[PDB]
RNA sequence: GUCAAUUGUUAUUAUUCAUAUUAAUUUUUUUAAAAGUUUUUUAAUUUUAUAUUAGUUUAUUUGUUUAAAAAAUUCAUUAUUUAGGAAUAGUUAAUAAUAAUUUAUAAUUCUGAUUAGAUUUGUUUGUUAAUGCUAUU
């Protein structure tokens, strides 16, 4: 089975039993746990990592049905998908949408990311 | 059973209400669904609101669109206007008057040689974009600074797309690029319209702050009809239908 | 017949693995040595979450309430800290409202280094503080009496602040659109260039629009003032006097209604009068009727001065800390 | 700026207009400037005339794929160069060159209308790197392109000793492009 | 108080006397369709309609016996508004019936308000504390009071 | 067993607060006031089958201005309850019929009647 | 990349890729005047269904009771697009939705 | 454009103010290029003004670090031969 | 830690297309002691290998 | 046929002719050709200098068998008159008023799979083809195209009206071919099918909307969460579909109540 | 990165289908079980809140101090059975703390609604090598 972990990462640390406190709570059908895999959540993991998202035929083709993209049932791209379309093809994409997040200079320059404390600081010398 | 046991006025929470005071003190009352209503209800759309250090200026110039004849649009608002006087005689002291209709697009308060800058600047902002004869189809009345102005809405179909650059493309020069006081300064997106009615400052006290909806609840949607505009002018306001419109300094 | 490797290759997405992967012989020795390699939470990966509009807000205000909270009466000191910790390790990145809230709860409770760890924290988080949050941890800085802290702060952070010039405008415009996808964007962009969680460093050019900066070279000169170092103080008081004198008065910048206690409509009418027990006079939530605990200068933040009184502050302020450099 | 190529976005092309006049000016005239629009000429009869006809590097690929289009047109008197910048896209570079019938085409319809003699037009070429430019094309630009006393381009351009992009090994081949198959029109462009 | 007197000076100094500054429509944004603001950090500041607390005292028919709560409006105050409008504004908010029985006269801590002045000269904001009273305040005392069930 | 297929195509475009937090669909009811009928699709996967097929729903959402014209394309969002059956709200058109508006404009219905 | 990776076993004679959009050549490949594909069969009969492999869904076909056997060939597509049969598959540890088996 | 830069210091080697303006931006950590863009530009510019701002990223980080070692490719020399790190930036072949 | 492991991640640092500067792309790479013969061999590959599959049968010698 | 539909078929009964678009085209293009057309009038021309008029074969349909009007001037009127649209087979006068409409709305003029043009092809196809199926009702072979054909019609009519609307409304105005684009049923409206053929065609997002309706109000905020509206609110835009009456009604009695509680609740 | 593995003696052939095992009713004394809850000064008042019914498939949703103990809500999306299939109806929406006779014509429904039939809505079983079939509050 999943692992219970999952579940906190996702909504939050402890807010399991915040929400068991409910008075009206799990008569007679509970809210069940969110343990699903890390890497299979619908949301934040793109189409290249999660498996599902890699389906085809109900799911990338309605995508490039919708957006213009030149879309075959099997092909070279990543799902029954052959070219860019129009929009794609003409337009600069790097730095549209959210800005470099500030936090990736952390990786190049690693220095700052340092462990303030040290771990046997922690009452274990 | 036949109405909601808690309705929608059970339904609402205020913060300023101390959500435990008013809650836990004393009942609390208020027609709140009138305060919630949106502006689409009523037509109270937020132009530029100008920085209160301008506000005590008053407005000089202005460069506008004046308004062909023989369109659509006033004899759609003429028979507006006769069916308002119909209404209110006390309207014609509000109304503007329609030899004055014509599409507002710009407040400055400026003198010869910032009429000659920007003469060169919208004589070539446009013919740095070279756009087409403008057409703005005019639809559906709203109200600026709470009610104290009622103006033709121009709808966002025909033409505005070209249109409202040349309000940023003045804009970022008349203001930034030269040293011309507008009441929008920061680049800001005018919102371009005729003033169908205005109330003026001394007239406030005697008809009132808000100009009646009754006058404007029937053709809050009417539709004015697309008007071919070609030619821009900017223009001073300091007279009063010189030709049947303020004195002209400008043209393209 | 069907192969039977097909009978099995054919359903691997079979709804009993659905199970184990939560969709909807046991030894050590079959378990892979490569297990004890990974270290100390590599295993995670990144995780990029989009929380409901509104709860972007309770959720901040709840992590709000605890910081400045923490210190009421039970909840330990370092607990102002811990809190910071539990919203930042459940991505939510921590903003500038949950900094000064930290700074402001640790000094109070005395604690100096772990007001700095609060500091360090939003240097590893590479949130560049904007001008109210710099000016705060200079302040336990003051505390802390360390030059070294606040020189490096000073480069890092804070080295481009100039004084408003008689000639520059005033305190800038909000120049930040709110983050708007066009439709092309949001079809075409991948789906990490789409999510969108406040950033700290968002608005931090807005952030600085009311221009605080008198507030940074006092901070300073009282950093060198406290460590002894005013060899460097002078140069800054110095450079803070003849420009207190010339530019205008700095636009004093109105209360953040998110970190102050703002107020809110009640009918006091239900109000125990102060003598509502018979054995004491008390002092109700209308009326005073014990009188100040304190005596108050009645002074209004030192951001509401003009240009010049602040410089006399300063002066007050620098020499507060000349009694505390000798009291300590 | 935009020589160095730094200029990533409408590179180098107007700025290279610029140093052409710069280039003639110091050789005849400082008050040479005489841009009637497109034509930037000189009077003395030794016709030097800087007419730019369009921009290649962002026409060639959205429209009538004409070869001939001088980015600019430099005529010196009996040679006609023309100075292409080089799209960088490898297909519609081939597409830029001018062809033997465009060669003597416009050779046959220069000699007309500025009376060079019909023997001795003698037409050339001059192609840049596409986004930025080399140290050997400015050199062999001033050197055969816009003859210049050696002497005096050290006066015009101070910096040309100093120049020093070196053309990077991806865009050598900007150069060598090779004519299609006669019979091969339909594959090839 | 602390915020509200703070913020006494933004009044002025913020907007009033700067002769350089710009206001900036777009990223001026408004309240959600969530049911609550959005957690920007910026506003000068402005209130045209001053939302005014108006407390009544009316009696309920308590299961036991009589007894009068606080019902009080909150009615919306145009900032110019002279006080004869606003007795006049707030009578029909009533909600209820047995609010405005008859005519009466607003009035702060027992000191009666003059209605040809406005609520300037009053200086009448949202924490201003105004009762309301009815004409009949000298009756309710004799014993015409109300007629309770026995 | 029919089971829910969260993995779709507004879950790929859209991060998703929670589960089926936001919506893409047709506008194919604007009869009623402020509330323009949408039919989206929520995927259902066949693990009998191991295909899945789409059962597509109708939902309301409530625009404000009145700017859904029939044949709309909406990005619509959950919210607080409104009415019985409103829950969303039409947070953002992508491709306005532009036909609607001026087949409006000469002054007929947005779209020609049915046939049954 | 199929009758690429079915040529690197010796299942075809060769591929060739004319560039043709519609269909490219491969020679079969005969042994005792009996054809060396004995039996080919692709994964998903229908388009429809698209069934993908666990690193250890291939792995666990290698072992036929307990000796490591490579007879059968198994086609991957990997996530990257390479087509990559599942003796490599396994080998970087990586899976791939199945395209057809060939043994 | 040109105008406002306009106080003038002609005493300058091409070297000295550029080896000593670099050493600034050579100690510049990242983050001192997150807020360098002008806000209020179009998308049309709001695209284009990011983009030479991360040209410029790009060459001042080869200036800096492909610099740095060459102190170090200096030091080299002086911890193997003895002589200042500046004589070294003209000692020959011959030598 | 297979594939599934978090991307670790680029090492350099170019932003453009429009990257153009020679004396670079050098800067990726800057690369006593008695090692074993064999093992230098064995280490660098060129040395004969003897995998288990150059075993024929154990025969039963006793 | 039906009021609209029938006036084409006029139009079919005596011909047309060639359109002056292409004819003014040729010469403002090829002053020399045209100067030397209206100078060789009348006279038997043995160079086809009319060449560049006609480009495709197809696009001479003034005449018979695409016999160019110019070829014919040599001779005598009695061959003249032969050829004359007055002597076509009906099966000609279809291709005589296609290439005629199909030249019209040519957006490229060599081609025959733009949506516009593919349209027209059937378009009329379909009308004399209706003109046939009722004169003389029980023909099966010709009902079964009628299915092909207004396949092909819908196929191309919901593909054309997202290229541009302007030039769709001639192809359903002119012809009033509007009479198959009626949607199917209801169930297939209702749940989308019939908006969601433009999502399963792929012309979903092709509109530039640069043309109407300036996307600075159609995407509300991702960080706020405003609704659609919202954002023009801010920015002072208004997108609103002209109102029907039904919902004009109900919106002036919205903005006329709390003023209208001031009119009861006086009394 | 350590466990998928199929056992009926048939009866021309086609067609999952009599006599098999597993798990169940048959099948039997080793887990229940009776009354009187209990306080309190006031004939009173504090404290003493969901097994067992009847008929439901667009269905069932939630707490201000009660307790703890020293500004968190009334909404929702989904999934819903009958072999042979047509209408439903105190309506829908907008006003609003209207509307026993306001304003629209609206609302559900063949994408199978309403009434009627059966069933208490399922992290629970059994069978299996297993998508499945087959139970459960």
């Amino acid at each position: 089975r999943q692992p219970s972990y999952i579940h906190d990462k996702r909504y939050g640390l402890f807010s399991n039993e915040h929400n068991i406190g409910k008075s009206r709570r799990g008569l007679p059908h509970i809210t069940p746990i969110y343990t699903k895999h890390m890497s299979l959540w619908e949301t934040d993991t793109d189409a290249s990592t999660n498996r599902f998202f890699r389906h085809y035929v109900f799911g990338q083709r309605e995508e490039h049905l919708l957006l213009g993209r030149p879309h075959g049932f099997e092909a070279d791209q990543a799902g029954g998908r052959q070219g860019d379309s129009a929009y794609e093809l003409n337009t600069d994409q790097r730095y549209k949408g959210v800005p470099r997040p500030a936090i990736t200079n952390l990786h190049y320059e690693p220095v700052w990311n340092q462990t303030l404390y040290r771990n046997t600081a922690h009452g274990n010398q | 059973e036949r109405g909601l046991y808690f309705p929608i006025n059970h339904r609402i929470v205020d913060q300023r209400n101390t959500l435990g005071s008013g809650a836990e003190e004393a009942d609390i009352q208020s027609r709140y669904r009138r305060q919630l209503r949106s502006s689409f209800v009523t037509r109270e759309t937020r132009q530029t609101e100008p920085p209160a250090w301008s506000r005590s200026t008053r407005p000089t110039h202005f460069l506008s669109l004046p308004l062909p004849a023989r369109c659509t649009l006033r004899v759609r608002v003429k028979e507006m206007h006769e069916s308002m006087i119909f209404a209110n005689q006390s309207i014609e002291p509000l109304l503007i008057p329609a030899a004055k209709l014509h599409v507002t697009l710009g407040v400055m308060t400026i003198a010869p040689d910032v009429l000659a800058a920007i003469q060169d600047c919208v004589g070539q902002a446009c013919h740095d974009t070279c756009k087409e004869p403008l057409q703005l189809r005019f639809r559906g009345l709203g109200t600026f600074a709470h009610g104290r102005v009622l103006f033709a809405g121009c709808i966002t179909e025909a033409h505005f797309t070209t249109l409202d650059t040349l309000v940023r493309r003045i804009r970022r020069d008349v203001g930034l690029g030269l040293g011309v006081d507008m009441k929008g300064n920061p680049h800001d997106s005018y919102v371009p319209h005729v003033t169908v009615a205005k109330i003026r400052p001394s007239q406030i006290g005697q008809f009132g702050r808000q100009l009646p909806i009754s006058m404007w609840a029937d053709h809050q949607h009417h539709d004015f009809g697309d008007v071919t505009f070609n030619r821009v002018d900017l223009c001073s306001m300091k007279g009063e239908g010189k030709d049947g419109y303020y004195h002209v300094v400008s043209s393209i | 017949m069907r192969d039977p490797s097909l009978k099995i290759l054919r359903a691997g997405s079979g709804f009993q693995q659905l199970k184990r992967m939560g969709m909807p012989f046991r030894g050590a020795d079959t378990y892979s040595v490569k297990y004890c390699e990974q270290g100390r939470y590599e295993y995670q990966r990144y995780l990029m979450i989009n929380r409901f509009p509104s709860e972007y807000k309770r959720h901040f205000l709840r992590f709000l309430g605890n910081i400045r909270g923490s210190k009421s009466r039970d909840a330990v000191p370092q607990e102002a800290l811990h809190w910071l910790l539990r919203m930042i390790v459940d991505n939510f990145n921590p903003q500038h409202v949950h900094y000064i809230a930290a700074m402001r709860t640790l000094q109070d409770s005395g604690e100096l280094d772990m007001a700095r760890d609060v500091w360090k924290i939003m240097e590893r988080q590479q949130t560049w503080p904007d001008t109210a949050t710099i000016c705060a941890y200079l302040d336990v800085c003051v505390e802390a009496g360390e030059k070294t802290w606040a020189v490096e702060a000073w480069n890092r952070y804070c080295t481009e602040l100039r004084f408003l010039q008689a000639g520059e405008v005033d305190p800038k415009p909000i120049t930040r659109t709110p983050f708007s996808l066009t439709r092309e964007e949001l079809l075409y962009l991948p789906k990490w260039k789409k999510h969108f969680d406040h950033d700290p460093n968002l608005d931090v050019p807005d952030l600085n629009r009311f221009n605080r900066t008198r507030e940074v070279y006092l901070r300073m000169a009282k950093v060198m003032l406290a460590s002894d170092d005013m060899s460097m103080f002078e140069h800054f008081f110095d450079k803070l006097q003849a420009a207190m004198l010339t530019t205008p008065t700095p636009v004093p910048e109105p209360p953040n209604p998110h970190l102050v206690r703002r107020p809110r409509w009640s009918p006091y009418e239900h109000q125990k009068s102060l003598h509502h027990s018979p054995w004491r006079m008390d002092n109700n939530g209308r009326a005073m009727a014990l009188g100040p605990s304190r005596t108050i200068e009645g002074e209004m933040q030192s951001r509401f001065f003009s240009n010049p009184q602040f410089l006399v502050h300063a002066v007050k302020e620098a020499v507060a800390v000349v009694l505390q450099r000798h009291m300590a | 700026h935009d020589f160095l190529g730094l200029n990533v976005v409408s590179g180098y092309r107007p700025s290279l207009g610029r140093f052409l006049i710069h280039c003639l000016s110091k050789k005849n005239n400082i008050s040479n400037p005489v841009s009637n629009g497109r034509v930037l000429l000189h009077v003395s009869t030794s016709k030097e005339t800087l007419f730019d006809y369009g921009d290649s590097k962002n026409q060639v690929a959205h429209d009538d794929s004409i070869y001939g289009l001088p980015d600019f047109m430099y005529v010196r008197g009996n040679d006609i160069f023309l100075i292409i910048i080089a799209a960088d896209n490898h297909w519609l570079r081939k597409r830029q060159v001018p062809h033997t019938k465009q060669l003597e085409g416009i050779a046959r319809r220069c000699s007309f209308v500025l009376g060079i003699p019909f023997d001795k037009v003698r037409i050339r070429n001059l192609l840049l790197p596409p986004n930025y430019v080399d140290s050997s094309s400015l050199r062999r630009l001033t050197e055969t392109v816009f003859d210049m006393s050696p002497a005096s381009v050290k006066e015009a351009v101070p910096w040309i000793s100093l120049y020093e992009k070196g053309l990077d090994a991806q865009d050598v081949d900007y150069c060598e492009l090779e004519k299609t198959v006669n019979e091969e029109e339909w594959l090839t462009l | 108080r602390r915020f509200t007197e703070s913020q006494t000076y933004p009044g002025p100094i913020r907007a009033a006397t700067p002769g350089d500054t710009r206001f900036y429509m777009g990223s001026a944004e408004t309240i959600l369709q969530e049911n609550e603001r959005h957690y920007v950090v910026d506003d000068p500041h402005v209130q045209h309609l001053v939302p005014l607390r108006v407390r009544f005292k009316t009696f309920i028919w308590v299961t036991s016996g009589w007894e009068q709560r606080v019902q009080v409006v909150q009615v919306m105050a145009q900032r110019d508004s002279t006080i004869a409008e606003l007795m006049q504004q707030v009578r029909i908010e009533n909600q209820s019936p047995y609010l405005c029985t008859s005519s009466f006269k607003l009035c702060i801590d027992g000191k009666d308000l003059d209605e040809l002045k406005t609520l300037a000269d009053y200086g009448i904001h949202e924490y201003s504390r105004i009762d309301a009273i009815e004409e009949n305040d000298h009756l309710l005392h004799t014993e015409a009071e109300r007629l309770k069930d026995w | 067993r029919r089971m829910p297929w969260p993995y779709d195509l507004t879950s790929m475009i859209f991060n998703q607060p929670r589960q089926g937090s936001d919506k893409i669909g047709y506008v194919v009811g604007t009869s009623m006031l402020k509330t323009a009928v949408v039919a989206a699709n929520h995927m259902v996967y066949y693990p009998k089958f191991n295909q899945r097929v789409s059962r597509t729903s109708r939902f309301f959402a409530h625009d404000e201005d009145l700017a859904c014209v029939e044949g709309d394309l909406v990005h619509i969002k959950q919210s607080r309850k409104i009415s019985k059956y409103k829950h969303y709200y039409v947070f953002s058109i992508l491709e306005p019929n532009i036909e609607g508006r001026e087949r409006l404009k000469l002054g007929l219905k947005a779209v020609p009647p049915p046939l049954f | 990349g199929c009758a690429k990776v079915l040529l690197d076993h010796g299942l075809v004679a060769g591929f060739r890729d004319f560039r043709n959009d519609r269909a490219f050549a491969v020679e079969l490949k005969y042994f005792q005047n009996e054809p060396t594909i004995n039996i080919i069969e692709p994964c998903s009969y229908d388009g429809k269904t698209e069934f993908e492999w666990s690193p250890k869904m291939m792995r666990r076909l290698m072992n036929a009771h307990g000796i490591h056997n490579r007879l059968i060939i198994y086609i991957c597509r990997t996530a990257d697009n390479r087509i990559i049969d599942h003796i490599q598959a396994v080998k970087e540890c990586i899976g791939g939705r199945g395209l057809m088996m060939a043994h | 454009m040109l105008a406002k830069y306009g106080d003038l210091t002609v005493v300058k080697d091409d070297l000295t103010l550029l080896e000593k303006t670099e050493s600034y931006i050579a100690k510049w950590r990242l983050n001192r290029w997150e807020f360098r863009v002008p806000p209020l530009l179009y998308p049309a510019v709001r695209e284009k003004v990011m983009l030479q701002q991360e040209i410029l990223k790009a060459l001042c980080l080869n200036r800096a670090e492909e610099h740095k070692h060459v102190l170090g490719d200096i030091q080299i020399v002086a911890s193997i031969t003895g002589i200042s790190p500046e004589s070294v930036r003209e000692k020959n072949r011959a030598w | 830690g297979g594939p599934g492991s978090p991307v670790k991640g680029p090492g350099y640092y170019a932003p453009p297309m429009e990257g153009e500067h020679m004396r670079g792309y050098t800067a990726e790479w800057r690369d006593p002691e008695p090692w074993e013969r064999k093992y230098k061999q064995y280490a660098r590959g060129q040395h004969p290998s003897y995998d288990m599959v150059y075993a024929g049968p154990m025969p039963e010698i006793f | 046929l039906s009021p609209i539909q029938k006036k084409k078929q006029e139009q079919m009964l005596y011909g047309v002719n060639i359109p002056e678009t292409r004819v003014m085209r040729f010469e403002q293009q090829h002053p020399l050709l045209s100067t030397a057309l209206t100078q060789l009038d009348g006279q038997p021309k043995g160079f086809p200098f009319w060449y560049k008029k006609y480009p495709t074969r197809r696009h001479a349909y003034e005449q018979r068998f695409s016999v160019p009007t110019e070829m014919l001037e040599g001779y005598n009127d009695s061959i003249k008159k032969a050829f004359s649209m007055s002597m076509m087979t009906i099966q000609e006068k279809q291709f005589a008023q296609e290439a005629m409409y199909m030249e019209r709305y040519a957006e490229h003029d060599f081609d025959t799979t733009s949506p516009a043009v593919l349209a027209v092809k059937r378009a009329l196809k379909v009308r004399v083809l209706r003109n046939h199926l009722l004169t003389n009702p029980h023909n099966n072979i010709v009902k079964t195209i009628l299915a092909n054909t207004e396949r092909k019609l819908n196929h191309t009519l919901r593909r054309l009206r997202k290229v541009d609307f302007k030039r769709y409304w001639e192809i359903i105005r002119d012809h009033d071919v509007q009479d198959v684009l009626q949607p199917p049923n209801l169930v297939t409206y209702r749940q989308g099918s019939y908006w969601r053929y433009d999502w399963n065609a792929g012309l979903a997002i092709s509109t530039q909307l640069a043309d109407v309706l300036d996307p600075r109000g159609l995407n509300g905020c991702v960080e706020t969460g405003r609704s659609r509206s919202e954002v023009a609110r801010d920015l002072g835009l208004s997108y609103t579909r002209p109102l029907q009456e039904n919902e004009k009604k109900q919106l002036s009695e919205q903005a006329v109540y709390y003023e209208r509680l001031a009119k009861f609740k006086m009394e």
